C-alpha cells in the first residue's frame, strides 16, 4: 500500500506514456509500441521496484484513439487493476487517462506516419538532412555531430533497453528522479520513426508531462477532453522572464577583485535565476519538466491560467524586484510577462505557425517592460538623504557607512557584506559540487537570493535543504531521498595554481608565448532568435535550446582539454596544446561566452570553438568572436567594455567574422577591421608556415630578422595614409630584394588586378592580422 | 522649436560627455567665481522658472547629433512594415542598440516614420597608462585612465531653450570661464578646455500630449517610457549621494522634473539640476 | 575667490629626438585617429612638479619664512620605514613610490609645491592652480 495523489500520477503517467517507443524500437516484445510498453512497466513491477508500475501501464497501454475508441473495456481494466490500493478514485484515475492522451497531441503535431521506419535516428534540428548515431550523454567520449548514416542497427537498441532497466529500478518513482534517467539515455532517440524527425524522444515526453500536469492544474477534466473548451479555450499560461544588465553586473568590479571573485558573480546570478524558476514550479504545483528551457538569465515555464496562479505568479514578480533593488541598486533587473495561450496556440493551424505568433506576442511584452525598469516599487524616484552613505571600493555599491566589514585579504579596505560572501565562496568553488537550497535563517546560508537561501554542499560535506542543485551531472549521489534532485550545468573549466583554488590574472599573463599579455574573448551566436522562431510544436524548442545550451555548457570543456581534435583539424597555433592549458572560463551561456587566459591560447581556442561549432551544427549557426589582448593589470570593467565593443563590430558587419587584432585603417568605407573566419584560416595557411616555426620561433634562415618584419608593417602604413599605390609597390621589392628573400610574400610586391576590379582592399591590407600576432609571439 | 546651440570646440581630450547636472554644476560655479553667490540664486530662479538647458551631444561637421529616443523600441516592427523580412531582423537590432541619430533621423523618429542610424561615432573613449615616480629612486607604479578624444572637426554642443536675457547675462559669461578651467575631469592636464561658438538650431517635432527629454529629469511622478541613469557627483571635495535619474530620450507626460537641493552639510546649499527638455513625440498603440 | 588667468603660450623644440612611449618595439604616444604623437600634459606637468621638489628638498632649511609649511619637513623620503607623513619631504606613497603632497588646505596654503600643483589630502584637499594643456 501507498497514499498517492492525483498529480503524482499524471505528470509522471504523460513522462514515461511513450516507453513502448525505444523497448517497440527493439524487437524484445514484437507488439504495439503501447503493447510492448505496458508488458514492459507490467514486467517491471514484476521485479523489485515499486507497486505502481502496475497502474502506470495503462499509460502506455491506451494512448490513441484506436486503443480509447472502447469506453468499455477501459473501465473493466481498471476493475481488475484498484485504485483504492493507492487511494485514487476511479474517477480520478480516468480522467488522467484523458488528459496524458490529449496532451500526447499538443506536444507535436498530430501526423500519423502509419509503419514506422525500421531503424530511421533523430535528425539534427539544426541541419534536418543529416542525422545524429545513438549515444550516451555523458560529455566525453564523443562529440555528437550530425552525420549521413540514416540507419541504426537494433543492437544498441537492445542495448539501450537493458541500460535502462537498471537506472529505472534504482532511481524512486518520482518526478524529478525520473527525468535525468530518461535524459541520458534517450536524448539520441527520435521519437516517431520518420524521415525528417527532429524531436528528441526525451523532450517529447518532458512536454507531454508539462502540459498534462498544467492540464490538471487548471482542472479539466475527461469530458472536457472528448468534447473541446480545452482547445477553444485559454487554459495554458505560458511565462518568460529576462535577467537585464548582466554584462553591467559581473564586469562592473575595479582593480580590487581577482578572477577568483569575478568567477563568482557569475555563480551568484545562476543561483538567482534558479531561486526564482523554482519559486514560481513550488507556488503553481509544478514539476521541472514545465520549465522548457533556463539559458543565460532567459527561461520559459508552461503553466496553467487560473485566478489562483496569477495571484501567484504576480506576487513572485512583486518580491523578486524589491528585493533586487535594495540589494542590487538598479544594476540586475528581472522582467517576468504570461501570455495565456491555448492548444491551438501549439503546433500549426491554417498553414501559420500559431506558436512563434504567441511568442512574438510574449516577447514583445518583455520589451516594454525592460523600458520600465522598477516602476514596481513606488519609492524609485522619491529620494531619502540620510546621512554617512559610504561606497564600497572592488564593487560600486553605495551602503551606509558601518556596515562595511573589513574585508578577508586586506584589512585596511572596507566593502560590502556581499563581497565577503562571495570571495569566500571563490576559495570554496574548486570543491564544491553544488548548492542546497533552504530558508534563509538557516545555519551555513552563504549567499541569498530574493525568496531562498543556499548553502555550499562541499566535496565531502553532507547536504541541507529542501532541494539540492547538483552541478554538471546527471547522476544524485550521497543525497538525501526527499532532497528534490534539480540537475544544471555550468562551463566551469579554470586553470589551477599550485593550490587548489583558481589562476589570478598574474599566472594567465605568465605561460604565454612572446609577450606576457591577458588576452580575453567574449562571442555569441548570430541571428539565434530567428533559429528559435522556427519551432512549430513546443517539442521542437524543447530540442532546440537544450542541444543549443550543451555545446556552451558541456562541451566546450572538452575543446579546451584538446578533445575531438580530429575533426577540428590543424588551426591557427603559436605552440603545441597543452594538456592543462591556462584559460579560465568565467561564463558561457546558450550563446554567449567570455572566457580569459593567456594571449596565445585565447587565439587557439577562438578558432578551434568555431571549427567545432561548425561540426556541431551542420554549417547553418556561426559564431561571431571578438578577440582582445590587454596589460594584465587593467581593471576588468575596461577588459570587458572593449572586447564587447569589438564583437559588435565584428557583428554588423558580415556576423560570421572574428575580430582578432587592433588594426589601422583607412576611412574609404571598403575596408573592415575583421576577419572572416575561413578567410584568416586561409591567410595562415598561405603566410604563417613560411616566416615561422612555433613556439616562439622564426623559420630557418630568417633568425635575425625580427627588424624585418616590423618594416613591412611600416610599408603597410604607408597604405593606410593614402591608398592606390603612393610608394608601397616597390618598396616591398626592395626590402624583399636586399635580404636576398623573395618567396617571402609575392603577393606584396606586385598590384593585383583582380583587387582592383572588384574594389576589394590589397593583399598587403589583409597581412596585419598574420604578422602582428607572429611579431607578439616572437617578442621574446 | 528655434533652440541656442552652445558648440563646445574641443582643445583636447574630455573625462566625459558632460550630463545636464554637471553642466548645471559648471556653470553654477563659474558664475560665483565671477559674480558671486547672489547671482548663483537668480541662476537657479531662473531655470526654475524659465529656461532650460540639455545634456551634451557630439556634433562631426555641422552634423549634430541627437539622442534616439525610447518611443521606436515597441514600435520598431510597425515601422519596419514596408521592408524585406529577410532584412528585417538584422535591421532591427542595428537600429535598437543604437545611440544617436542626427537631425533628419531625428525627426523621422518622433513621428515613428523610417530612419537611418550613424555609420561613425565622432569619438572613441581611450585607455591611457599614466605613471607615478618615486622621486629619489624612480620606481614606475602605473594606472590607467580613461579619455574621450574627438576627430579633427567633432565636438560636443548643449541646447538651450529660454530667454535671451537670462543667456546674455548667465550662460554665455559662464562658457567663457568654463573655456579656460575644465568641464568636468582632470582639468589640470588639459582636459575640458574647449573655445565656444554659439549657433541656432531648429527641431521640428509633433505636437502631442508625450514628449521626450533631452536631458536628466529626475521626475515627479511615473514616467512612460524611460532609462535609468543612476549617478551622483562630488562637490567641493563632498560625495554627492547617488540619485535616480532619467536618461536622455526618456517619455514623459507634462513631467517638469524637478530641481533637488541638497544641504551637504557646506556652506552654501547644493543645487543639483534634473530638469526636463520636451520634445513632443507620438508613442505607438 | 578669483581675479584672472595669466595664460603662457610657447613652442616647444625638440632639439633632441624625444620619446614618450605607450605600450618598432617601444612606440612612441600618439593620437589614436591621426596617428601623430604629441605631449601629454601629465608629462609636463609631472616632470616640472619632479625637477622643482628636488629644487625644493635642497632648501627646505632657506624657505622656512618665505614658505612656513616647510617647517615641518627634513629632507629625504620615507621609503627606509613605511611609513605615512613625519618628518620627511617625500611623505605621501600612492603606489610605490613617494611624492610630496601636502595633507590638508591650510598647509598646502603655504607650501611652494603645493599651493600651486595642488594636493589631494585626507578630510581636505588643495586643487592646482596650473593647467597644462598638451
Ligand atoms: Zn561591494
Ligand atoms: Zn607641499
Amino acid at each position: 500500500q501507498d497514499p498517492m495523489e492525483i498529480d503524482e500520477l499524471t505528470a509522471l503517467g504523460g513522462l514515461l506514456h511513450d516507453i513502448g517507443k525505444p523497448v517497440q524500437r527493439a524487437g524484445l516484445y514484437s507488439g504495439d509500441h503501447s503493447t510492448q510498453g505496458a508488458r514492459f512497466l507490467r514486467d517491471l513491477a514484476e521485479n523489485t521496484g515499486r507497486a505502481e508500475y502496475e497502474l502506470l501501464s495503462l499509460f502506455s497501454e491506451f494512448h490513441h484513439k484506436g486503443h480509447m475508441k472502447n469506453d468499455e473495456l477501459m473501465i473493466r481494466r481498471i476493475k481488475e487493476l484498484s485504485p483504492e490500493r493507492f487511494g485514487l478514485t476511479m474517477e480520478d484515475v480516468l480522467n488522467a487517462l484523458w488528459i496524458v492522451y490529449e496532451a500526447d497531441n499538443l506536444a507535436s503535431g498530430e501526423r500519423e506516419e502509419g509503419q514506422p521506419q525500421a531503424s530511421r535516428p533523430l535528425y539534427s534540428v539544426f541541419n534536418p538532412g543529416k542525422a545524429y548515431p545513438w549515444a550516451e550523454l555523458d560529455f566525453e567520449k564523443e562529440l555528437p555531430v550530425p552525420g549521413d548514416v540514416f540507419s541504426i542497427r537494433s543492437q544498441d537498441y537492445r542495448e539501450l533497453v537493458k541500460r535502462l532497466w537498471e537506472e529505472l529500478s534504482k532511481a524512486k518513482l518520482r518526478s524529478d528522479r525520473l527525468l535525468p534517467v530518461l535524459e541520458k539515455y534517450l536524448t539520441f532517440v527520435s521519437s516517431v520513426t520518420s524521415e525528417g524527425n527532429i524531436i528528441s524522444l526525451y523532450d517529447h515526453m518532458r512536454m507531454t508531462s508539462a502540459i498534462a500536469l498544467a492540464m490538471l492544474r487548471a482542472g479539466c477534466t475527461a469530458e472536457d477532453v472528448r468534447s473541446g473548451r480545452c482547445r477553444k479555450e485559454k487554459r495554458f499560461l505560458l511565462i518568460e522572464g529576462d535577467f537585464s544588465g548582466i554584462q553591467d553586473f559581473i564586469y562592473r568590479v575595479s582593480g580590487k577583485g581577482t578572477l577568483k571573485y569575478l568567477r563568482a558573480r557569475s555563480a551568484y546570478l545562476e543561483l538567482i535565476g534558479w531561486d526564482v524558476v523554482l519559486e514560481i514550479l513550488s507556488r503553481l504545483g509544478l514539476t521541472r519538466a514545465n520549465v522548457v528551457f533556463n539559458a543565460g538569465g532567459h527561461f520559459m515555464i508552461i503553466a496553467q491560467n487560473t485566478p489562483d496562479a496569477v495571484k501567484e505568479l504576480e506576487e513572485i514578480r512583486a518580491k523578486a524586484v524589491e528585493w533586487l533593488y535594495r540589494e542590487f541598486e538598479s544594476d540586475l533587473y528581472l522582467a517576468i510577462e504570461w501570455e495565456p495561450v491555448s492548444g491551438r496556440e501549439f503546433g500549426r493551424e491554417g498553414g501559420k505557425n500559431l506558436f512563434a505568433e504567441a511568442r512574438k506576442r510574449l516577447k514583445h511584452k518583455l520589451t516594454v517592460r525592460k523600458l520600465k525598469r522598477f516602476g514596481e516599487i513606488k519609492g524609485l524616484f522619491e529620494h531619502g538623504h540620510t546621512e554617512r552613505l559610504a561606497e564600497c571600493p572592488v564593487c560600486g555599491r553605495e551602503l551606509p557607512e558601518g556596515k562595511l566589514e573589513p574585508s578577508a585579504s586586506d584589512p585596511e579596505t572596507k566593502v560590502c557584506p556581499t563581497c565577503n560572501r562571495l570571495v569566500s565562496l571563490g576559495g570554496n568553488l574548486p570543491k564544491l559540487l553544488g548548492f542546497g537550497r533552504t530558508a534563509k535563517n538557516d545555519a551555513g546560508v552563504l549567499v541569498e537570493g530574493p525568496f531562498s537561501g543556499f548553502v555550499p554542499y562541499l566535496q565531502g560535506g553532507r547536504p541541507v535543504g529542501e532541494q539540492i542543485l547538483v552541478k554538471n551531472t546527471l547522476n544524485p549521489g550521497e543525497i538525501p531521498e526527499s532532497a528534490q534532485f534539480v540537475p544544471y550545468f555550468v562551463a566551469d573549466y579554470f586553470k589551477k595554481d599550485p593550490k587548489g583554488g583558481v589562476a589570478t590574472f598574474e599566472e594567465l599573463s605568465m605561460a604565454s608565448t612572446g609577450t606576457r599579455r591577458l588576452g580575453v574573448m567574449k562571442g555569441d551566436v548570430d541571428r539565434l532568435g530567428e533559429f528559435f522562431s522556427s519551432m512549430d510544436s513546443p517539442s521542437k524548442l524543447a530540442t532546440a535550446s537544450r542541444f543549443m545550451d550543451y555545446f556552451f555548457k558541456g562541451y566546450i570543456g572538452a575543446i579546451i582539454e584538446g578533445k575531438f581534435g580530429y575533426i577540428i583539424g590543424d588551426v591557427p597555433s603559436l605552440r603545441d596544446w597543452p594538456e592543462e592549458p591556462d584559460i579560465v572560463v568565467v561564463y558561457a551561456g546558450g550563446d554567449d561566452f567570455f572566457i580569459v587566459g593567456a594571449w596565445d591560447q585565447i587565439f587557439e581556442l577562438a578558432f578551434r570553438v568555431r571549427r567545432a561549432f561548425n561540426a556541431y551544427t551542420g554549417g547553418k549557426l556561426t559564431l561571431s568572436v571578438g578577440l582582445g589582448y590587454f596589460d594584465e593589470r587593467t581593471p576588468i570593467y575596461r577588459m570587458a567594455d572593449v572586447v564587447s565593443e569589438r564583437l559588435d563590430t565584428a557583428k554588423d558587419e558580415g556576423r560570421n567574422r572574428v575580430f582578432v587584432v587592433g588594426r589601422s585603417r583607412p576611412l574609404d568605407g571598403k575596408h573592415k577591421l575583421s576577419y572572416e573566419w575561413n578567410h584568416y584560416e586561409e591567410l595562415w595557411r598561405t603566410y604563417a608556415p613560411r616566416i615561422y616555426a612555433g613556439n616562439g620561433r622564426l623559420k630557418g634562415k630568417l633568425e635575425s630578422k625580427k627588424g624585418l618584419l616590423w618594416k613591412l608593417l611600416e610599408i603597410r602604413e604607408l597604405y593606410v595614409r593614402d591608398p592606390n599605390d603612393v610608394r608601397w609597390a616597390y618598396l616591398t621589392a626592395y626590402l624583399l630584394g636586399r635580404h636576398g628573400l623573395s618567396d617571402l610574400f609575392p603577393e606584396l610586391v606586385g598590384i593585383d588586378t583582380k583587387a582592383v576590379e572588384r574594389k576589394e582592399p590589397q593583399p598587403v591590407y589583409w597581412v596585419d592580422g598574420v604578422l602582428k600576432i607572429v611579431l607578439m609571439a616572437v617578442r621574446r | 522649436p528655434k533652440f541656442i546651440a552652445v558648440k563646445l570646440i574641443p582643445k583636447g581630450p574630455f573625462r566625459d560627455i558632460p550630463r545636464a547636472d554637471t553642466l548645471f554644476g559648471a556653470i553654477g560655479n563659474a558664475i560665483s567665481a565671477i559674480h558671486g553667490q547672489s547671482a548663483v540664486e537668480e541662476l537657479v530662479d531662473a531655470f526654475v522658472g524659465g529656461a532650460r538647458i540639455s545634456s551634451a551631444f557630439p556634433y562631426s561637421g555641422d552634423t549634430y547629433y541627437l539622442p534616439k529616443p525610447l518611443s521606436v523600441e515597441p514600435a520598431l516592427e510597425g515601422i519596419l512594415t514596408g521592408l524585406d523580412e529577410e532584412e528585417r531582423y538584422t535591421t532591427a537590432k542595428r537600429l535598437r542598440k543604437a545611440k544617436y541619430l542626427d537631425l533628419k533621423n531625428f525627426e523621422l523618429a518622433l513621428r515613428l516614420r523610417p530612419f537611418t542610424i550613424p555609420e561613425e561615432i565622432p569619438y572613441a573613449r581611450v585607455d591611457v597608462p599614466r605613471v607615478v615616480l618615486d622621486r629619489v629612486t624612480q620606481d614606475s607604479s602605473i594606472y590607467f585612465w580613461e579619455e574621450i578624444r574627438f576627430r579633427e572637426k567633432s565636438g560636443v554642443y548643449f541646447l538651450y531653450s529660454g530667454p535671451r536675457e537670462v543667456f546674455d547675462g548667465y550662460i554665455a559669461p559662464a562658457m567663457r570661464f568654463l573655456g579656460d578651467t575644465g568641464i568636468g575631469g582632470k582639468s589640470t592636464w588639459g582636459a575640458g578646455l574647449f573655445e565656444v561658438e554659439f549657433h541656432e538650431m531648429k527641431i521640428d517635432a509633433p505636437g502631442s500630449e508625450y514628449s521626450v527629454t533631452l536631458s536628466n529629469a529626475l521626475p515627479t511622478k511615473t514616467p512612460v517610457l524611460w532609462r535609468l541613469l543612476r549617478k551622483g557627483g562630488w562637490s567641493f571635495g563632498r560625495r554627492k549621494p547617488r540619485m535616480t535619474f532619467i536618461a536622455e530620450g526618456s517619455i514623459v507626460k507634462n513631467d517638469p522634473g524637478g530641481m533637488e537641493r541638497l544641504e551637504l552639510g557646506l556652506s552654501h546649499e547644493v543645487y543639483v539640476y534634473g530638469l526636463t527638455f520636451p520634445l513632443g513625440v507620438e508613442l505607438p498603440e | 575667490r578669483f581675479y584672472g588667468k595669466i595664460v603662457i603660450k610657447g613652442k616647444i623644440k625638440a632639439v633632441t629626438g624625444l620619446h614618450i612611449g605607450s605600450q618598432i618595439d617601444n612606440p612612441v604616444i600618439k593620437d589614436p585617429h591621426t596617428g601623430l604623437p604629441y605631449i601629454p600634459g601629465s608629462s609636463l606637468k609631472g616632470r616640472l612638479r619632479s625637477l622643482f621638489e628636488i629644487l625644493v628638498n635642497s632648501r627646505l632649511g632657506e624657505w622656512r619664512e618665505k614658505y612656513p609649511s616647510l617647517a615641518n619637513y627634513s629632507p629625504g623620503s620615507c621609503r627606509p620605514d613605511n611609513q605615512e607623513n613625519c618628518g620627511k619631504f617625500f611623505n605621501r606613497k600612492i603606489n610605490r613610490g613617494w611624492i610630496h603632497v601636502c595633507p590638508d588646505y591650510e598647509t598646502a596654503l603655504a607650501c611652494p609645491v603645493c599651493r600651486l600643483f595642488g594636493a589631494s589630502g585626507k578630510e581636505s584637499n588643495f586643487p592646482s592652480r596650473i593647467i597644462v594643456r598638451d
